[PDB]
């Protein structure tokens, strides 16, 4: 199957540089143009540039917004794609996606990566504090509070992802240069506390991995 | 130098109803040589990557439901959903590839459903947090509609507005409801000076507020 995976995202100081990578598999890489697209949190997609395929000599083109500042390259020996970003500023804070572009016939971005989040800021990396949210009657709702971290993102799963439905993870809110979010999960009263419920939190920027078991007070 | 504009910016439609969204280009996208319009539509569900729905204006990508139809030519295009489903909640983007590529600004599609009252849950601070000198009280207001809702916090019966942060989820793709979290943060010192902590939710679904409370003396 076709796979596209971005990496290299994270925190970078205003004025600094950062290079993203996009690893692909499951298709003849050299046949395809490849594009980079970005998206500031809550805003529209923006096309940044592409690098053409073999038939077209692997030449590059850029949007006016980034031409002269961002550089796209590819490694055809490893089927990977790169975006070099220079002189970063706040407007560059965004999720960056690589996408499989033109193959000489089709006009479509048929495949996209999961994207990688870039934050341009002078604020320091801070790992989250993670606190269990236990109650105090048919369904029971539990939660985890993920407080005081920077930058985004963090991920919250429940029971290593085996608890999927009945979960709500609330968008982080920034206050005083630190983010806070929470996640709720609602399970049958019979399953808890008789069975264990655990939230798993990860904060990539600080390599933080946290398991917090929700125990009755 | 091709400007892409979409309308509406947003709208909401009930399940089963028709929807039309429009995409305008500042110049024709009709490639005279290949006889095709270089215009594609993408769907981005909450928290997901964009997914291809339509390309060449009207060609539906395999695996994309028949209810999605792309139409139009030249400078004007549309995406029509014949019978909206709850899972169709998303931002829809058009994109020209006639000259490099350019995305429109997007159309946010939300789903209209029957009003639903929130399920409210309150949670006292954890001992770990208190030990560290902080005190967060959390209230979840889950699965309600419409999105507009009010929360007020009461400490020993008196309202407090300071130190409260609110966060709504995007609409749910299966039941079309919204949820919200309200978090009241206090110092431990201040937290320990009062007993009753109350989270009050007022929503159009009732003239009586939904109230959840805990007393510190009862062990949070
Ligand atoms: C006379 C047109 C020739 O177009 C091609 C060709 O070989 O048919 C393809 C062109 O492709 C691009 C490009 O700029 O690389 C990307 C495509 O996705 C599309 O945007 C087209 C656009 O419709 C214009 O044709 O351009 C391009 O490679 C072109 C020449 O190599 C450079 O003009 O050749
Ligand atoms: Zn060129
Ligand atoms: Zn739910």
């Amino acid at each position: 199957e076709v796979k596209l995976v971005e990496s290299g995202g994270g925190l970078v100081q205003p004025g600094g540089s950062l290079r993203l990578a996009c690893a692909t598999s499951g298709f003849t890489f050299t046949d395809y143009y490849m594009s980079w697209v970005r998206q500031p949190p809550g805003k529209a997609l923006e096309w940044l540039g592409f690098i053409r395929n073999k038939a077209k000599g692997y030449t590059t083109e850029y949007s006016a917004s980034v031409k002269g500042r961002f550089t796209i390259s590819r490694d055809n020996s490893q089927s990977s794609l790169y975006l070099q970003m220079n002189t970063l500023r706040a407007e560059d804070s965004a999720t960056y996606y690589c996408a499989r572009d033109h193959d000489g016939y089709y006009e479509r971005f048929a495949y996209w990566g999961q994207g990688t989040l870039v934050t341009v800021s002078a604020a320091a990396t801070t790992p989250p504090s993670v606190y269990p949210l236990a109650p105090g009657n048919s369904m029971v709702t539990l939660g985890c509070l993920v407080k005081g971290y920077f930058p985004e993102p963090v991920t919250v799963t429940w029971n290593s992802g085996s608890l999927s439905t009945g979960v709500h993870t609330f968008p982080a809110v920034l206050s005083s240069d630190l983010y806070t979010l929470t996640s709720s999960v609602t399970v049958p009263s019979k399953t808890w506390p008789s069975e264990t419920v655990t939230c798993n939190v990860a904060h990539p920027a600080s390599s933080t991995k946290v398991d917090k078991k929700i125990v009755p007070r | 130098d091709i400007v892409m504009t979409q309308s509406p910016s947003s709208l909401a439609v009930s399940a089963g109803e028709k929807v039309t969204m429009n995409c305008k280009s500042s110049q024709s996208l009709l490639n005279s040589r290949t006889r095709k319009n270089y215009l594609a539509w993408y769907q981005q569900k909450p928290g997901q990557s964009p997914k291809l729905l339509i390309y060449w204006a009207s060609t539906r990508e395999s695996g994309v439901p028949d209810r999605f139809t792309g139409s139009g030519s030249g400078t004007d295009f549309a995406l029509t959903i014949s019978s909206v489903q709850a899972e169709d909640l998303a931002v829809y983007y058009c994109k020209q590839s006639y000259n490099l590529r350019t995305f429109g600004g997007g159309t946010k599609l939300e789903i209209k459903r029957a009003d639903a009252a929130p399920t409210v849950s309150i949670f006292p601070p954890s001992s770990e947090q208190l030990t560290s000198g902080g005190a967060s009280v959390v209230c979840f207001l889950n699965n309600f509609y419409p999105k507009d809702i009010n929360v007020k916090w009461k400490i020993d019966g008196s309202e407090r507005a300071n130190g409260v942060l609110n966060s709504w989820t995007d609409q749910d793709s299966k039941d079309s409801t919204y949820s919200m979290t309200s978090t009241l943060t206090l110092t431990k010192d201040e937290y320990e000076r009062h007993n009753s902590y109350t989270c009050e939710a007022s929503h159009k679904t009732s003239t009586s507020p939904i109230v959840k409370s805990f007393n510190r003396n009862e062990c949070x």
